[PDB]
């Protein structure tokens, strides 16, 4: 009985063309949708639940996208596109998303016109490229005016930037937390150096930002609580290395016929952990830390001579505590000097929220400072920490790029504009395109409007006309829920963000519509 | 919160609707204008169906979501009202729908849409009459001519037209019929069209009278008549009942004999009034008794059983016959009378595809005319009927209105811009409706041209321009025009061309479109209920 | 074009809801918890 | 009814094929739809085209080998054709798309004259002599036998044919950019062998911030500290860094007291003399995929030298 | 979920090839099976009987298939041989081939429309062709036709007994004219009736002149010889038969009962006096008889039968020239059963058959087939079936064709001749069609067995001189030969419906793009 042979694997799925192509674009739209809320001083955040049963709340779609697990293959490239911004830039990632599948949006009629997709995305390569030169030539540097404090305008584009997650109520408060604390990420400039402190109840506008670094974490030995917990002017040990009576060393059997050997022995080996405890007191520290586990009766000796230490500690608090007070962590006990040795203004330790932190600041030179993060709710600690990253980051390269631009959709809607115009130059099916790409490219406020829930069309027709000549960075309010001077009304924002967003949006559409089918193996 | 089924609203079955619209338009995009694409569907069991018309292919497609039967029923009433734009109508529905959802899908206000729409009907349809092209002043053959052949593009048949449109126009004026003392109705359907496999449609025959799917009952009856003594009987010809309860009782046998004498001799003798009368032309619809076979034999006459109704009353209504459902009289006697007859030139059963037919010929009393079809397969035939079905229809029209449009999508290509600029002039939000109407109203020569598989757009953009120029330099008599093609993929003069429409067909077609988007865009939320 | 295509895995049990309705059902819940603890 | 008979029941299950039917049908099929698998491949007008594996991983794609790598094609002949130019990509790169194009229209006409009558060995023959005379007639078009080994501009120039046809968007950086690589690369290891090229991909900072170094990168942590100085004294050991443990178990043994505190002592006090003698080398990195000794770095931070994992 | 639920539907070019690919199987499985060479092919139906016949259309009438273009190819088929009855050999052969060239301007992305537009300017030629390269003959002269038939009978198995059927087809065809229609006769096959009976040969198959009845006298005394008999065809039954109107007696004295039992004796005594009063010597009727009355019958030693069948009766009638009667008291003397020149009923073996011969100008006739088993005699028929048919069809028109491929290469260059002055694209499938013609006698080859490349080249090239026409391919030596001396002459109508046909089926598989199932309705 023979049969016709198969070409590919049972059940190999494949679909190919402009219904093909078109389905895509229908899933892009829906991938918006989910997120078309999100991003907005007035914006939107939702709440995913995992299979675990783990409730997880965001306001930064690339998190949530993070959490809406795509089985489509297209969509996942815009799930790509997310962590990309977000590694990148930050927030408007948000946008990012609506920046495809609107640009997807457009062109989708056209779609339906058996257009080549390489046309539509050559005038893509175009207009992104032209739309970009015009975000250089029309950005905002502030260096070479006079009215600007370094950080003013790194406290301006927070202040715009904080002013769409949860703490929008708050961003007055933080901006200069941050602003101040990134002034002290110089000039390593990463995050990993500056912690932050996700600590539990007290409300948030109780949360603390300390030019040192505290412990979340301890651990009870014997006397731990014994000991003087007030340190005024103390000098601070790193130890990498464990205390404790050859809990884990080298293995090695030992063989002894006299007991007295026997027995001078086990004296060796308390003496070796009393040796280092000397070395440890003759220094004339005062606090000791350790990745490792502590012997117990050394805090005892600690606490008898009424110094404090700390074992098991996070090595990257420690390497915090070290990039803190400057003192250089130790493995040996014995080649210590004072040199590595910490100083801190004053050392403290208090209970916050029933937990048991442990505190010192005040130390004039220390690039690295930890954001203490009261708020009462779990899902605010990681959800105020991402709005948290996405501020550090952001001012981050604003350090690095003195580069602004007014925020409020303004920017967008003078590209249109100018896309508008330029589009009367270029004749024929660029020339479609040019629009729709301007066209796609509006959106960004309508949505705004519409999550203000404002009628965007006398808006828009008041935006395009009042951006037809008489200013630049007119845009919308929410609160007067009109035109305005966004920057006047200080929204500003780094040119990179939507610089990198549109120029990740044109590929991604490039991306996209570059398929004609798909392939699927079980 | 009821049970058995739940609810969504808002967006979420308003997007879903659209995305059934949607589907449906794409079932049906490649079967339209010169270049459409015919469609076929296995049933179930290999009783397929290859048609080019979406009101068969509706009919014949199962529908579950509400809105796209709402479209399927929708072609259907256009079919029953027009017969093609089954190849436009319901593309239009679906993407005028596309269209307004997407201002709504934004914030648009609906019934804002609606209104707008409303307008932009009726703006549409008075400049319509104001574009209007008039068949009178043109020669009435030619035109039936070129708008069958127009509407016999897109169709199996299109290349032969010209044999075909000749056929057909003969046909309408042969079914000329006069209405209410005033109008001169031609009536559809009543021209007799039967499909027979085989031969090629250079083959197929039209008969100038009528032709029937039937046969002689009788071996030995003679076979060909080349008289006009003809007739048709409702009346059954059988051994006459009692025909309600009436019970036989003997208490005397010696007349049973005559009782069974006369339960046939009454149909003889009925036999035999017919015939005395001469009638060489007979049916009935009722059943016919051997013992009727055998007499007419005897008189070598002719009879059919089992005709179908309207074909008969065809018949009568064609040679002047009068159907008797009986044989009666004002006086109480049933009597029959000559000027019962009908009549025509010659009858003849014909073996077609080795089975007899029977052909009747020029009956005197009222022109008929039928038309015989040769093909392939029987695939072919039945659906070429329905496309001459729709033939019949347009040409019906074009006798029904004395006017015409030119075909090949001129229309949306004026109305468009003319909507357009019309806009400008309410000032309100609507006008956006209004152009997204204009817009999506620009779908057919797309189509078209995605059908015809070249670059629509600048087809597009050209037709745009000559029709924008068209509405500059007023001085149009030598500025208006009016055409396009495809299998050039370059404009023209459909006009020049005979590319002609009817102008119901588009009329209608629009206010019905404008009717179902409006049914469907005022709805907002669905809800489920399972059964029982 | 209308077909199945899939996007996020056990989508028919992918249930969500949305905006008002889902709103107003935190409140019914969240009465229940003040109800059930204003004794 | 409902019983043929079989003159060979020599299967237990299998598919026999016989009679040419394939060869002359099921053969040429299967080849023509690889035909129409790859027909868009190639072209600068030619889309990408994307598929994920058995292993749901995702694959956006213009290269044939690359994309026909991810079909687990179950027809024989199928595969033939596709480790055909599978080798043929081994061999020379970009092609693929073409060699099955000529596979599908080698064949397609073949069945024809197969078809029409012509003998499948006279088909070989024909087939092979006149490929061979193609060969002869190859070299005969060569125009603009491009030579300039170093130059950038010529080989821009060059490489963007093959930039263009599988990337028709970007080929002004992309040419460079290689051709910035190309010209760093002399003849060293022998006329720039293509492992000598490393690519490191980064998400973000769309294509056209894409960068070449005239170095090497790694995407790993560090130790210590982070500099640079112009003269970089760099250790390499593929020894990991700590003390040269016996391979054979040498578990160290006492038998007084004062070995402990000699013992843990001493070990320091030599790894900080091996890292000393290496200090006093002036190399200011040392390197090692290895494990990594912790005091080591503890003195390694205390002569501050950079560290590689 | 919206449009169907679970009705699967496709479009374009995988739709295009699919519909392309079937066809190519569909026309493949049979090619073996043309020509004086051919093959013969035996099938299982379903139930379990065997079919064994060369007749390509109950091949595919015996074919069941899910893809819907091969079911439409299936009666594409049975079509032209109801139609025609052969070609069958052929024209689908032709059909899938000429699509299967059709495909090969579908990569050339040419809309197949005008591929189309091109088909039907293509068969206008061609029928224009033929037209111009027929010939026509006398009709009266048998032995032409006899060699027609077997010219176009030399392709089935009873080709060894060519002379018996050429006859034998010829003689039941003359003997079929009903004139009543002026000189619009027309002839009928049904009243050919064809009777198969195993056991014999073929030898001893033959034209009976008259009727064969697979029944038997009623009553041993009625004679089962006569010359010259007096035939009845009573319609209706021969007994008494109900009283219509649900009749009911009350009879209340003792002879009544008696009495009326007399009378039904007397109602059928009655019709037979009736019966005897025009003197009939032979009763007939698709009904049952009294034997009672049949003791009348008996009694007046006139022989009967009941029961027979309505078409047989017909041609029975068709035999005797006598009309069918339902009624004995109107009976008629003109349809006296005269025009029986002899009376019989034999035994076949284990059958009595009834025997009607020698009809003075007989009009009706069935063909007695006496062979081996029924299988091997319904093939026979069905060869018969095509025989006879061809033969009216060239009754129907005298003018002839050479078949042999020899036309198919006259239009293939004709239209060459044509393709090169049609300058356009539309001229590229305008040769191809002509290139699809090609195959025919090639297909010839292989049922023989030659060098088919080089052969069609120098037909070809022979057909490239004008003075030659009649140049086709022989069927066993497969060479080049002259069609006069060979004399496998064929109609012309036979050939214009293969194309007429052929190119129908093009276009119809052509505008296809789509397929839809689930229908449910």
């Amino acid at each position: 009985m023979p049969t016709p042979v198969i070409l590919l694997k049972e059940g190999t799925d494949s679909s190919q063309g402009i219904p093909q192509l078109v389905s895509n674009i229908s899933a892009c739209q829906v991938i918006a949708e989910a997120v078309r809320t999100t991003l907005g001083p007035r914006g939107m955040d939702k709440l995913i639940v995992d299979g675990r049963g783990k409730a997880t709340i965001s306001n930064d779609g690339a998190t949530i996208l993070k959490l809406l697990d795509v089985v489509h293959p297209a969509a996942k490239t815009l799930v790509d596109i997310a962590k990309s911004q977000d590694a990148e830039v930050g927030d408007g990632t948000t946008s990012v998303t609506l920046l495809a599948a609107e640009f997807l949006k457009q062109v989708k009629p056209y779609v339906e016109e058996g257009l080549h997709p390489q046309i539509i995305i050559r005038a893509f390569r175009t207009a992104t490229q032209l739309a970009v030169n015009k975000i250089k030539e029309i950005a905002v540097t502030v260096k070479k005016a006079d009215k600007v404090e370094q950080r003013k305008l790194l406290e301006k584009c927070a202040m715009t930037a904080l002013s769409s997650k949860l703490i929008s109520q708050q961003k007055a408060f933080f901006a200069k937390m941050v602003v101040d604390a990134v002034m002290m990420l110089d000039d390593l400039l990463q995050l990993k150096m500056i912690g932050i402190k996700k600590v539990q109840g007290g409300a948030l506008e109780d949360s603390q930002l300390v030019a040192g670094v505290a412990f979340k974490k301890t651990f009870s030995y014997a006397g731990f609580e014994m000991q003087p917990k007030k340190y005024h002017n103390p000098k601070i040990a790193l130890l990498n290395v464990e205390l404790e009576l050859k809990a884990e060393k080298d293995n090695a059997e030992i063989r002894v016929h006299t007991v007295e050997d026997y027995q001078a022995i086990v004296d060796a080996e308390w003496n070796i952990l009393y040796d280092k405890l000397e070395k440890i007191h003759h220094s004339g520290a005062k606090v000791v830390l350790s990745k490792l586990p502590i012997g117990d009766v050394a805090t005892q000796y600690f606490a008898d001579r009424d110094m404090f230490c700390a074992g098991r500690v996070p090595e990257e608090d420690l390497k915090r505590t070290m990039m803190a007070c400057g003192g250089s962590i130790q493995t040996s006990v014995n080649a210590l000097s004072a040199d590595v040795l910490g100083r801190c203004q004053v050392f403290e330790e208090t209970q916050i929220g029933g937990e048991r932190y442990n505190f010192f600041t005040g130390c004039p030179k220390a690039k690295t400072c930890t954001f203490i993060l009261r708020g009462g709710a779990e899902q605010f600690m990681e959800e105020t920490e991402r709005s948290l990253h996405d501020a550090i980051m952001i001012v981050r390269r604003a350090i690095k790029n003195d580069s602004v631009v007014a925020g409020g959709g303004a920017i967008e809607m003078e590209l249109s504009k100018y896309l508008r115009d330029y589009s009367r130059t270029i004749p024929g099916k660029q020339q479609l395109l040019i629009g729709a790409y301007a066209k796609a490219l509006e959106i960004i406020p309508r949505q705004l409007c519409d999550n203000a829930g404002f009628d965007a069309t006398n808006i828009l027709n008041k935006l395009r006309a009042r951006h037809a000549q008489g200013g630049t960075w007119y845009g919308v309010d929410i609160n007067n829920e009109d035109i305005a001077d966004n920057f006047e009304a200080f929204v500003w924002e780094p040119a990179m963000v939507r610089i990198n967003a549109l120029t990740a949006a044109s590929e991604a559409a490039c991306l996209i519509v570059s398929v004609d089918e798909t392939i699927k193996n079980p | 919160l009821s049970v058995f089924g739940d609810r969504s609203t808002g967006e979420t079955i308003r997007s879903q609707n659209v995305m059934a619209a949607a589907s449906i338009a794409n079932i049906v995009k490649s079967s339209l204008g010169p270049v459409g694409l015919d469609k076929m569907l296995v049933d179930d069991i290999g009783d397929v169906t290859i048609t080019n018309d979406g009101a068969t292919i509706l009919k014949l497609l199962e529908v579950e979501h509400p809105a796209a039967k709402v479209l399927c029923e929708l072609a259907d009433l256009q079919d029953k009202e027009v017969g093609d734009g089954t190849t436009s109508v319901v593309i239009i529905a679906a993407e005028l729908l596309k269209n307004a959802d997407e201002l709504v899908k934004q914030k648009i206000h609906p019934t804002s849409v609606i209104s707008g729409y409303r307008l932009a009907c009726k703006e549409a349809v008075r400049y319509i009459n104001e574009n209007l092209i008039v068949n009178t002043d043109e020669l009435g053959r030619d035109c039936l001519i070129n708008a069958a052949k127009t509407s016999m593009s897109s169709k199996i048949i299109g290349i032969n037209g010209d044999f075909f449109a000749n056929m057909v126009v003969d046909a309408v004026l042969a079914i000329k019929y006069t209405d209410i003392r005033g109008q001169p109705r031609y009536p559809v359907n009543s021209v007799n069209i039967l499909k027979a496999h085989g031969r090629s449609q250079m083959e197929s025959m039209l008969i100038s009278g009528y032709a029937l799917n039937c046969v002689v009952g009788s071996q030995g009856m003679p076979k060909r008549i080349v008289n006009a003594k003809i007739a048709c009987l409702d009346f059954s010809l059988q051994k006459t009942k009692m025909k309600l309860g009436v019970q036989v009782v003997i208490t005397d046998p010696e007349k049973l004999d005559q009782i069974r004498q006369r339960e046939s001799d009454i149909t003889k003798e009925r036999i035999q009034k017919i015939l005395a009368t001469g009638a060489n032309v007979i049916l009935t619809t009722g059943g016919i008794d051997d013992m009727c076979l055998k007499y007419f034999v005897e008189a070598g006459a002719m009879a059919v059983r089992r005709v179908l109704k309207r074909d008969l009353k065809r018949i009568a209504k064609a040679s002047g016959a009068t159907i008797l459902s009986t044989l009666a009289n004002l006086e109480g006697e049933e009597t029959f009378e000559a000027a019962m007859l009908g009549q025509a030139e010659e009858v003849v059963q014909e073996r077609i595809c080795d089975d007899e037919l029977i052909l009747i010929k020029n009956t005197k009393a009222r022109t008929s005319a039928s038309i015989i079809l040769r093909g392939a397969n029987d695939f072919m035939c039945d659906e070429m009927e329905r496309s001459l079905h729709d033939a019949l229809c347009v040409v019906k029209r074009v006798l029904e209105s004395k006017s015409v449009v030119p075909g090949g999508g001129a229309v949306e290509a004026a109305l468009s811009i003319y909507l357009e600029n019309y806009a400008t002039s309410m000032g309100s939000r609507e006008q956006l409706a209004i152009a997204e109407f204009a817009r999506s109203l620009l779908v057919i020569p797309n189509t078209l041209a995605v059908n015809a598989a070249q670059d629509s757009t600048d087809l597009v953009a050209k037709l745009r321009a000559f029709h924008n120029e068209a509405q500059v330099n007023p001085e149009r008599k030598n500025l208006k025009w009016i055409g396009l093609d495809l299998s050039n993929g370059k404009p023209r003069d459909n006009k020049q061309a005979g590319v002609f429409e009817p102008t119901i067909v588009k009329v209608k077609s629009l206010k019905f479109a404008t009717e179902a988007a409006i049914t469907i865009l005022r709805i907002d939320d669905l809800i489920k209920l399972h059964p029982e | 074009y209308g077909r199945p295509f899939l996007i996020i895995k056990d989508q028919d049990r992918k249930s969500r809801l949305m905006g008002l309705e889902a709103l107003k059902s935190h409140i019914m819940a969240a009465k229940a918890v003040a109800n059930t603890m204003r004794t | 009814p409902k019983a043929p008979g079989f003159a060979q029941m020599l299967k237990e299950g299998a598919k026999h094929f016989s009679g040419l039917e394939e060869a002359v049908y099921r053969n040429i099929q299967a080849c023509k739809e690889l035909a129409q698998t790859t027909r868009t491949a190639y072209g600068p007008n030619g889309m990408n085209k994307m598929v994920i594996n058995h292993l749901e991983k995702l694959f956006v794609t213009n290269d044939a080998a690359t994309i026909l790598r991810e079909l687990e094609v179950q027809h024989p002949a199928a595969k033939m054709i596709v480790m055909a130019s599978h080798m043929q990509e081994q061999e020379v790169g970009d092609g693929t798309n073409f060699v099955l194009v000529f596979a599908g229209a080698l064949l397609e006409l073949a069945e024809e004259l197969l078809r029409i009558g012509l003998s499948v060995s006279e088909v070989i023959e024909g087939y092979e002599i006149a490929c061979r005379k193609a060969h002869e007639i190859l070299p005969n078009l060569v125009c603009c036998s491009a030579k300039n080994l170093r130059d950038i501009d010529e080989v821009s120039s060059l490489l963007r044919t093959s930039i263009m046809s599988k990337q028709y968007g970007n080929e002004v950086f992309l040419a460079k950019l290689i051709a910035q690589a190309c010209v760093s690369i002399f003849p060293d290891s022998g006329h720039f062998n293509v492992d000598n090229i490393r690519v490191c991909k980064i998400l973000g900072s769309g294509i056209s911030s894409s960068s070449v170094l005239h170095g090497m990168v790694f995407k790993k942590e560090t130790e210590g500290d982070v500099t640079s100085v112009k003269d970089a004294k760099i250790a390499v050991y593929s020894c990991p860094f700590d003390g040269m443990i016996t391979e054979t178990k040498g578990t160290v043994l006492i038998k007084t007291a004062e070995e402990l505190m000699n013992f843990s002592k001493g070990e320091e006090n030599l790894m900080d003399a091996q890292v000393k003698a290496i200090a006093d080398t002036g190399a200011n990195v040392v390197v090692t995929g290895g494990k990594v000794a912790d005091m080591a770095l503890h003195y390694a931070n205390k002569y501050n030298i950079m560290l590689v994992r | 979920l919206v449009l169907s639920q679970n009705t699967k539907r496709e479009s374009g070019r995988k739709v295009q090839s699919g519909n392309i690919n079937a066809a190519k199987t569909i026309a493949d499985i049979i090619r073996t099976c043309l020509g004086p060479k051919s093959m013969m092919k035996m099938l299982l139906d379903p139930m379990g009987g065997i079919v064994m016949t060369n007749d390509g259309n109950a091949i595919l009438r015996e074919i069941q298939v899910q893809h819907p273009a091969a079911k439409s190819m299936i009666e594409i088929s049975r079509t032209q041989d109801e139609e025609v009855g052969d070609g069958t050999t052929s024209v689908i052969i032709l059909a899938g081939e000429m699509l299967s060239v059709a495909e090969h301007f579908l990569e050339q992305q040419m809309h197949p429309t005008v591929v189309i537009s091109a088909y039907r300017k293509a068969l206008d030629d061609m029928i224009s062709t033929l037209k111009k390269i027929s010939i026509p003959v006398d009709i009266s002269d048998s032995d032409m036709m006899l060699n027609i038939i077997n010219s176009s009978i030399t392709t089935k198995a009873i080709s060894r007994w060519s002379s018996l059927a050429c006859n034998i087809a010829l003689d039941a065809v003359k003997m079929v004219q009903f004139e009543e229609n002026g000189r619009k006769e027309i002839d009928i096959k049904k009243y050919a009736r064809v009777e198969k009976i195993p056991g014999g040969i073929i030898e001893d198959s033959c034209v009976l002149r008259g009727v064969m009845i697979n029944k038997d006298v009623t009553h041993p005394r009625m004679r089962r010889y006569i010359k010259n008999p007096r035939i009845v065809l009573l319609d209706s039954s021969l007994e008494y038969k109900k009283g219509e109107s649900q009749t009911d007696i009350e009879i209340t004295r003792e002879e009544d009962f008696t009495r009326i039992l007399q009378m039904e004796e007397e109602y059928i005594q009655q019709l037979c006096e009736d019966i005897i009063q025009l003197k009939p010597d032979v009763v007939i009727t698709e009904k049952g008889i009294s034997d009672l009355a049949q003791h009348y019958l008996m009694r007046a030693n006139i022989t009967a039968i009941r029961r027979v069948r309505k078409t047989d009766n017909n041609r029975i009638a068709r035999a005797c020239g006598a009309r069918i009667v339902s009624r004995p008291e109107e009976l008629r003397e003109d349809d006296v059963g005269t025009g029986a020149g002899l009376l019989e009923i034999k035994k076949i073996g284990d059958e009595y058959f009834t025997f009607i011969t020698d009809c003075k100008d007989p009009k009706a006739c069935t063909i007695l087939l006496r062979g081996a088993s029924k299988e091997i005699l319904s093939e026979v028929e069905r060869n018969l079936q095509d025989a006879m048919q061809v033969c009216r069809n060239v009754l129907l028109d005298p003018q002839l064709v050479p078949g042999g491929g020899a036309s198919e290469m006259a239009v293939a260059h004709a239209l060459t001749e044509k393709s090169k002055a049609m300058t356009g694209v539309e001229q590229w499938p305008y040769r191809a069609v002509a290139q699809a013609l090609e195959v025919i006698p090639r297909t010839l080859i292989q049922n023989c067995g030659a060098s088919t490349i080089r052969l069609l080249t120098s037909l070809r090239a022979k057909h490239t001189q004008e003075n030659c026409e009649t140049w086709g391919v022989n069927g066993e030596t497969g060479t080049l030969v002259d069609m006069k001396e060979l004399g496998i002459w064929e109609p012309l109508a036979v050939k214009l419906q293969t194309y007429k046909t052929a190119v129908e089926t093009a276009v119809l598989l052509l505008r296809i793009d789509d397929i839809v199932s689930g229908h449910k309705k």
